RNA sequence: AGAGUUAAAUUAUAACUAAGCUGUAAAAAGCCCUAGUUAAAAUAAAAUAACCCACGAAAGUGACUCUAAUAAUCCUGACACACGAUAGCUAGGACCCAAACUGGGAUUAGAUACCCCACUAUGCCUAGCCCUAAACCCAAAUAGUUACAUAACAAAACUA
């Protein structure tokens, strides 16, 4: 049987190290007009805007390439005990899953 | 007074539009606080009174700065809501 | 190098300048100084008009004199350069090469300050 | 078109003329804009006064001469008396912070005179004499 | 960058002497303030003065100067149209920012926690 | 603490030019030996940097330079010792500018105030006194803990 520690140590999310500037693969699970809700598999989805080039190629279910900035957007503000979560992740939409 | 003249707080007007040059000057002076300083030196302001002002200003700035920061951080989430009428 | 003498001399011809520098350095060696070096930063238009010795000056020659001197004597040299009518304006600074540069390791970022207020629920 | 906001230093070769004169040779229009009154004096590059006009000179009286209108009227007048003595272009120097600042400037233009550079020289002490006490104790 | 808060306020732990004395506590509020309406100043004053000069000169006969009258009128029309049409668009469009209502709602969706 | 120095203003004072200048919510009184520009010693005070948070026991200290210099192998401690903002006193010197007082001008029922103009003690330097402040960060010094735990408000609660 695999101890939890053993799993955590080998997982791809541990392999990544710091999540700044990492090329990642993500998949679009929801759309509002120009807004793509992209699950890249970490915790929170990110949300990017539908690009001008090949706009109609982006559909629920599509796969895309992301540049991860921050795994969760969070900060502490003046006078607060805890940080504030936006409940989102920060990413740059590059192109779609060149294959 | 012992410096050379006309090199300082001087703007040269372009294509003869003066209102614009003057605006530029006034922006230069506002930016460097020369305007507030001029205005504040019309009367004297006793030291304790000045201490109090500086402190109030810095508080004010801290707060505005931080509120602004939280605005620009929260700004993403103003987008049309995905989950409407859930 | 221990002190730095910043000399601003009246702007003149070659020989008279040379003379003023010579007599100046001599005075320095008589107040007990040891002169390391003599640098010439050229003659320029002074940044503002300088009034000295019933003259209103526009240009000036610039010189640095690095020298070691007994602590007592800075007042003496100062007195001397004061009353020389060829000097536009003298100054004596602790030589900038004595102070040595500590290492900025970097900028330590300062976190927002916490717990300035209690946990009261308004 | 390269246009520098900064004026032409004297030692420079820089070639710009207005009616054939160097930037240095152009007359100066001094404007003192103070809270109860605005005064204007146009002067030679060599500092011989050409023309003088103030809001008082213009026949306003105590409070009225504070206003912008008054200032403008003094501007026009100054510029007339000036163009009489034949000054086409002038470099403005604005001294003071008042109700009459801008107004007297564009009054100098309205009154048929051409403004090239507009400088602010306002006394800003770096802490000399202590100004008078505040109003309403 | 925000001005430093370390060491500034007077607190039992702080070694030094206060720098700020805040009048009201520094805690981000959950709403913003309401935009200050612009102080008005007189309009058309220049065209007025030019017309008044034209009158003083020509002895107040209206036939004499039709240009300055007509242009003062034109200007007063542009100031009326300005007063009417600028009110609404200055009251809606903030340019790069949001109307204070939307900001307040956004700030209630992700409020400050003083407590806990 | 000494000694030396001065950029920005400001002023004596001349030179031109203009009849006004100053002053307010608005005026008056004042000044026209005034005003603008160009020249300028002395005196006093130290834009910006500072959105910094350092030094000192505290009071206090933020123009520049140099000299001297910031007790204790660091517990607490007086009525003893040495200091101590502003104001004030004595004596001598300074005086740009500010200004209690006072005198003019308004305001008002009155106005021994607020507002306007002049001007003094005083603010400065040397020497000596005086020993007071909302001298308050209204939170004693020195070691500690974040356990138990909300009168209220405020700057969270506590141990020795
Ligand atoms: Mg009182
Ligand atoms: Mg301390
Ligand atoms: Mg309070
Ligand atoms: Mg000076
Ligand atoms: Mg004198
Ligand atoms: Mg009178
Ligand atoms: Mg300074
Ligand atoms: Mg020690
Ligand atoms: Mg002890
Ligand atoms: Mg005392
Ligand atoms: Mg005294
Ligand atoms: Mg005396
Ligand atoms: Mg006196
Ligand atoms: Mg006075
Ligand atoms: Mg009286
Ligand atoms: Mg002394
Ligand atoms: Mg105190
Ligand atoms: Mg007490
Ligand atoms: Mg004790």
């Amino acid at each position: 049987v695999e101890s939890f520690a053993s799993m955590l140590r080998h997982s791809p999310l541990t392999q990544m190290g710091p999540a700044k500037n990492k090329l990642v693969i993500g998949q679009i699970f929801h759309i509002v007009e120009d807004d793509l809700y992209i699950d890249f598999g970490g915790k929170f989805h990110c949300v990017c805007k539908r690009p001008e080039v090949d706009g109609e190629k982006y559909q629920k279910g599509t796969r895309v390439r992301l540049r991860l900035l921050d795994l969760e957007l969070t900060s502490r503000f003046l006078g607060a005990t805890t940080d504030t979560t936006i409940l989102e992740a920060d990413a740059v939409l590059l192109g779609l899953q060149e294959s | 007074a012992n410096h050379l003249k006309f090199i300082a707080r001087t703007v040269m007007v372009q294509e003869g539009n003066v209102e614009g040059a003057y605006r530029t000057l006034n922006r230069i002076l506002t930016m460097d606080g020369l305007i507030e300083d001029i205005k504040r030196r019309r009367y004297y302001e006793k030291p304790c009174r000045r201490r109090q002002r500086e402190s109030y200003e810095t508080c004010r700035r801290i707060y505005n700065m931080e509120m602004a920061r939280k605005i620009n951080f929260l700004m993403r989430k103003n987008r049309a809501d995905p989950w409407q009428g859930c | 190098p221990r002190y730095e003498l910043a000399l601003i001399l009246k702007a003149m011809q070659r020989p008279e300048t040379a003379a003023a520098l010579k007599r100046t350095l001599e005075a320095l060696m008589d107040r007990g100084a040891v002169v390391r070096n003599l640098e010439n930063l050229g003659e320029r238009m002074l940044p503002y008009k300088i009034s000295a010795h019933n003259q209103r000056h526009s240009r000036g020659g610039y010189f640095l004199v690095d020298f070691y001197a007994p602590a007592t004597t800075v007042e003496s040299m100062m007195e001397h350069l004061s009353r020389d009518i060829d000097v536009i304006r003298p100054n004596i600074v602790k030589h900038p090469l004595t102070q040595e540069v500590k290492e900025c390791e970097g900028i330590v970022p300062v976190p927002l300050e916490e717990k300035l207020y209690s946990t009261k629920k308004r | 078109s390269s246009f520098s906001i900064y004026p032409p230093i004297p030692g420079q070769e820089n070639s710009l003329r207005w009616a054939g004169k160097k930037f240095e040779e152009i007359p100066i229009a001094h404007i003192k804009a103070s809270y109860n009154n605005t005064q204007i004096q146009v002067v030679s590059a060599a500092h011989q006064p050409l023309a003088h006009a103030s809001c008082g000179t213009e026949g306003f009286r105590n409070a009225k001469k504070g206003t912008g209108i008054a200032a403008q009227t003094a501007g026009i007048a100054a510029a007339a008396k000036a163009t009489g003595k034949g000054v086409t272009h002038v470099r403005v120097v604005v001294k003071g912070l008042g109700p009459g600042r801008l107004s007297a400037i564009k009054g100098l233009t309205m009154g048929g005179l051409e403004v090239i550079s507009i400088t602010d020289n306002t006394p800003i002490p770096h802490n000399g004499c202590r100004p008078r006490k505040a109003r309403r104790l | 960058a925000t001005p430093s808060l370390r060491g500034r306020l007077a607190r039992l732990g702080n070694p030094r002497r206060p720098i700020l004395k805040p009048n009201k506590p520094l805690i981000l509020a959950n709403h913003v303030g309401e935009r200050r309406r612009e102080k008005g100043e007189a309009t058309c004053i220049t065209e007025m003065s030019v017309m008044m000069a034209c009158w003083k000169q020509n002895e107040f006969r209206d036939e004499a100067c039709r240009k300055e009258i007509q242009d003062f009128f034109d200007c007063a029309s542009r100031a009326e149209a300005a007063r009417k049409m600028r009110s609404i668009q200055e009251n809606l469009g903030e340019l790069g920012s949001l109307p204070p209502k939307k900001l307040n709602k956004l700030l209630h969706r992700f409020p400050n926690k003083p407590h806990v």
